[PDB]
């Protein structure tokens, strides 16, 4: 659906993270010189000793569709888990007028990745002119820094190692 | 053919039985007409699959 | 809770799950902190578990439903288990089978 859209034309907004460190960032992401993270993500952490039901909204008004790019983490070790997000477990919720998701962490091990043994799922919520997006959780969300514009397109990805001329 | 005229019902409400639905109770169509100017009007509810469900 | 099917023909369900917007309305309605829905035939299976969050203001309510169906063939024998969060179903459909379909449409009829 990026591929068809044809465009990956970000327009930021600010959200109100309150109560959380925002921008974590991390080793295996090294921007320049240290540490760093997806720049179309924000991780929030905890605030000094306090992680709270954070429930931010973001109505639509243009003439178009948004579409929305949001993770959550899943850490290794239960002690990982609380050291960012202080809760027993997490939970996202994303969702719409008509649509609804809910993630829910899973503290575990997984292979040595850049480092790392922890992960991101990331997930899609598109809405629609004259919707809203209400971003919700208690712990452990990948928060969006924004929206991407769709167009429909023509247009398509397309895999190949021909050089181009 | 039979069809029965949905109006401001969608097929998904007329079975869970939406108040302005209920006209609908135990009615048999060959084809079902959703129509555009439908709605719903009880409790807000998402059915996975709804895609299926309808069908 | 648990019901037969008996006759010889299948039969539809259609239940779901509430998922509140605070921990205070879970308390209220449901006394536990966690509920949980098992509805299960004898060769399927399917466990919900609730979501206690806040989304957009409809019609009032910033709370939820999500809506499950189950089949339970001649034989089978259906079974809902919960320990809260349940929206449960009062019966079942008639399911037959052949040439009915929907179409979605904005004309007239005559
Ligand atoms: C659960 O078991 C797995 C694997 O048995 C553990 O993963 C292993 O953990 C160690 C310690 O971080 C990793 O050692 C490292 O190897 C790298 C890569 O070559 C080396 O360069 C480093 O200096 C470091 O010693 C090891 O790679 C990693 N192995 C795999 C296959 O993931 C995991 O830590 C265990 N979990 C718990 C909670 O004990
Ligand atoms: C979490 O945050 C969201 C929004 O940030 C809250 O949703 C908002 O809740 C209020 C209900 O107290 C809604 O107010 C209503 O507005 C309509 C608009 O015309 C009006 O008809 C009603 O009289 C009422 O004033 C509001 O619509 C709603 N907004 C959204 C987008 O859902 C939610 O209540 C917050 N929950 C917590 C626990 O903080
Ligand atoms: C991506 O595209 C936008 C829109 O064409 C660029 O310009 C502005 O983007 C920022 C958001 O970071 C906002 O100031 C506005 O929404 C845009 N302005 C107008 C008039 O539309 C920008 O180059 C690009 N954004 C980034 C972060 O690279």
């Amino acid at each position: 659906l990026v591929a068809s859209s044809g465009t990956l034309e970000f327009i930021t907004e600010g959200f109100t993270w309150t109560g959380v460190t925002q921008n974590g960032g991390s080793n295996a992401c090294k921007r320049g010189p240290g540490s760093g993270f997806f720049s179309r993500l924000n991780w929030l952490t905890k605030s000094g000793s306090t992680y709270p039901v954070l429930n931010v909204t973001m109505p639509n008004n243009d003439n178009f569709d948004k579409l929305y790019i949001w993770g959550i983490h899943h850490p290794s070790t239960n002690q990982e888990q609380t050291s960012l997000y202080v809760q027993a477990s997490g939970r996202v919720t994303v969702s719409t007028r008509r649509s609804q998701q809910t993630i829910i962490p899973n503290i575990g091990s997984r292979p040595w990745v850049r480092g790392l043994s922890s992960r991101i799922s990331i997930y899609w919520t598109i809405v629609k002119p004259g919707d809203v997006l209400v971003i919700n959780s208690n712990g452990n969300l990948i928060a969006p820094r924004g929206y991407f514009k769709m167009r429909t397109g023509k247009s398509s990805i397309m895999r190949s190692d021909a050089p181009i001329d | 053919h039979r069809i029965l005229d949905g109006i401001d019902c969608t097929l998904i409400d007329a079975l869970l039985g939406d108040p302005h639905c209920d006209v609908f109770q135990n009615e048999t169509w060959d084809l079902f007409v959703e129509r555009s100017k439908a709605f719903s009007n009880c409790y807000p509810y998402d059915v996975p699959d709804y895609a299926s469900l309808r069908s």
